[PDB]
């Protein structure tokens, strides 16, 4: 339902294939991609908002970012420097929130990457992409005569719908640089100023906030006591590479873009075959230069056709 | 599982999906976390590859095929007998001819 | 096919060009005959009345902005009809 | 065409869990038991290897499936209509009948 | 029209070159002005 | 290998405009009534159809 | 037979691609390309002229 | 130019851009027989027409 990007944060996936060719957490997971227009446009779901500044007020040049951090911060920067790739460059041509849209030639994985120089990344997938085509002849680029075919393509308008996605709360995120064991205790190093929970059961169960105040027990192992950062605003995608949290109901509801709409398309016309009379039987003697399809059929009661792509 | 018709609906925008399509979990391995799996292919792209040829070119007779309706417009068969109440006025006498 | 130049700093509503005259068409056919944009070539700088067939701007135009999207500094907008299946080409030069 | 969605695993800190069943388009969970997952701030729980994780898995349609699907039909007993143009001593008539 | 034999000549760039390679004409359907034309396979890289 | 050559269209503006015969190579010449062709400026033919 | 270049001049073809897959009007309309070399060679003949 | 389906020629400055592709299969020939990628420098030397 809701279009309000205020709400939702990016959040960081697991790429299978990183630049270095091993698989590392990224901040520009794809996770889908669908390829059913007839113009070759895939749509991309990447898990970083595209088109919003860092609190999401919608402007068309930055992106939102969801950094690699000490601490647990979202950050932004600009749109010149994403690049969608296949098998070369391709060209990007809409974004919105999550999602963006490219046409790109055929293939065989799906690239997108920043390319800052600061911290530049990449993020690989594999889907069979490649080039298809409208009618019974088939042609390289759409030509500039011939009949006109309905074909279905994606829009390029960003406030087009055709899609439904689920969007709740988040789920609880330790790290292991909250806390510090130099002598035979442990004590938790929250950030500055934040309330960071914890949940440790050595001996028995425990739980607290604590705010910026190093805290002792009874506990001697380093890795015996977990501690998260305490927010739960925001909102996230069911991602398979999260924790759930202990709710995880749907808070709110947000718009695939691109519909797939029909829209007329010019296909080309065949050279006509010439045709010699013989008894109880036609010759056609006939030209193509890409693969072209013939079929035939009698008028009876038996139909005995054929179908055969010539060349 | 892996032919036509492991997705079923009474319409596309209804509740009661049902479908089997060899959805099978698998144990992880590796430190991070992610949840690994193993599906058959989608039957219905599995009959869109091989499909065949549609009745369009198919039908004996000869007969344009429209869909909306699903008529089988305009083919040729037998005979069909009518019977024409013509109206008298339309006449001319014997007298006249 | 058509060409059109629009001039720049343009605000919100300014009429530039209209269509259905030019090439032979009524205005009561237009929503007969399935007038629409083609969804490839539209613009977020140019809407469209769909009745009429006039051509107004949506979004101020900045000349330095598009000029860089395409180097070649125009626009493109592609619009058809389905009942006897015709399509052509509007072509907007910003200057 | 489907569309598997996964939602993300449940994980309970040194504890256990057992699936329900559910009525979702094909269904699938199992528990397992042992894990140590990581994060990218690692050590997401607190005891080593006593532990379960969740993992369920299900279907639906496809946001393109409203142009690309597919209506099975059945039919039986086709019943058929003729439109006929009588014209008789040089006066026509356009008639449609069952 | 097709094979070998396509177009003729006495010479090589004599003007009696008859010929005959089955071109023929299409009416245009788009409102800028060209002139589409459908033609026979060359018969001489055929053979060739 | 042959190479197909093609001239220039001629069009004329609301006048019936038959072709000749002449003795070229495969010479071929049809006539298409109700054109209204554009170049970079549009309408090339001032009556219309 | 000449080569008095300065008495010809350019002019505007039309192309069925263009920049971004459609056919526009362009100064660069590719009239015929010859590939008949013996290392890979090839003739394009160009609406504009170079040189 | 190695071998593939179009023939693109494009001006690229930005102070105006146009492209324009017409499809030309252009595909890599040899020279009698024995096929090869790159001309030997160890050959036998026969007769070509190449452009000037
Ligand atoms: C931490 O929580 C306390 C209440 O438990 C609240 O008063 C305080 O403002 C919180 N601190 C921050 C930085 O949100
Ligand atoms: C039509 O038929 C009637 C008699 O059948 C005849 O008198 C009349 O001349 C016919 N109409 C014409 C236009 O000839």
């Amino acid at each position: 339902i809701t279009d309000d990007f205020t709400l939702t944060s990016p959040y960081l996936g697991f790429c299978p294939y990183c630049r270095h060719s091993t698989p590392c957490f990224s901040p520009i997971k794809i996770e889908n991609v669908w390829d059913e227009s007839d113009d070759g446009s895939i749509r991309i779901q990447v898990s970083a908002q595209f088109g919003y500044n860092q609190a999401g007020t919608a402007d068309v040049t930055k992106f939102r970012y969801m950094s690699f951090d000490h601490d647990h911060d979202i950050k932004e920067d600009s749109m010149e420097k994403i690049a969608i790739s296949t098998s070369g460059p391709c060209r990007r041509l809409g974004h919105k929130g999550y999602f963006l849209l490219a046409q790109c030639p055929p293939g065989d994985s799906v690239t997108v990457s920043i390319t800052s120089g600061a911290s530049e990344n990449s993020c690989t997938v594999e889907k069979k992409i490649r080039r298809k085509f409208v009618g019974r002849e088939e042609y390289l680029f759409p030509p500039v005569h011939g009949k006109l075919v309905k074909c279905h393509v994606y829009d390029h308008l960003k406030e087009t719908s055709a899609g439904y996605i689920t969007m709740h709360r988040p789920g609880p995120h330790a790290y292991k640089s909250y806390l510090e064991e130099a002598s035979g205790e442990v004590y938790i190093k929250p950030p500055s100023g934040k309330n960071v929970t914890y949940e440790c059961k050595c001996g028995d169960y425990s739980t607290g906030i604590v705010s910026t105040r190093t805290k002792m027990n009874g506990c001697t192992k380093a890795k015996q006591c977990i501690a998260y950062k305490s927010d739960q605003t925001k909102w996230v995608f069911n991602s398979p590479d999260l924790i759930r949290h202990t709710d995880h109901s749907v808070q709110g509801k947000l718009h695939i873009p691109f519909r797939l709409t029909p829209t007329v398309c010019p296909v080309p016309l065949a050279h006509t075959p010439t045709v010699t009379k013989w008894f109880k039987g036609i010759t056609l003697h006939l030209t193509a230069m890409r693969p072209t399809l013939l079929t035939t059929r009698k008028l009876g009661l038996r139909a005995d056709a054929t179908a055969e792509w010539i060349t | 599982p892996g032919a036509f018709g492991d997705i079923q609906a009474s319409s596309l925008d209804a509740t009661d999906i049902v479908a089997r399509t060899d959805i099978r979990l698998l144990k992880p391995s590796v430190k991070n976390i992610h949840v690994p799996y193993t599906q058959a292919v989608s039957g219905y792209e599995m009959w869109k590859n091989n499909s065949g040829r549609p009745l369009q070119e198919t039908a004996p007779f000869g007969c344009k095929i429209e869909v909306e309706p699903l008529r089988a417009s305009n083919c040729a068969y037998g005979h069909i007998p009518i019977s024409i109440d013509i109206p008298d006025a339309a006449f001319v006498r014997s007298s006249e001819s | 096919q058509l060409h059109y130049t629009v001039q720049e700093e343009q605000e919100h509503g300014t009429f530039v060009g209209n269509i259905a005259e030019d090439l032979g068409l009524d205005i009561t056919k237009l929503s007969a005959r399935g007038f629409q944009t083609v969804p490839n070539s539209r613009t977020p700088y140019l809407d469209l009345n769909l009745e009429t067939g006039v051509l107004y701007v949506n979004e101020k135009i900045d000349r330095e902005q598009i000029c860089k999207q395409s180097p070649s500094c125009v626009l493109h907008l592609e619009v058809f009809l389905e009942n006897p299946l015709e399509l052509f080409q509007v072509e907007i030069e910003v200057l | 065409k489907f569309h598997t969605v996964i939602p993300s695993p449940q994980v309970k800190c040194c504890g256990s869990l057992e699936c329900k069943a559910s009525s979702k388009a094909d269904y699938t969970c199992r528990v397992f038991g042992g894990v140590y997952p990581f994060m990218w701030g690692g050590a997401q729980c607190f005891c080593d290897s006593e532990n379960t994780q969740l993992s369920e898995a299900y279907v639906e349609f496809a946001p393109d499936c409203t142009i690309d699907h597919a209506v099975a039909l059945k039919v039986h007993t086709a019943a058929l209509k003729v439109g006929l143009r009588i014209v008789y001593g040089n006066t026509t008539a356009h008639l449609d009948t069952f």
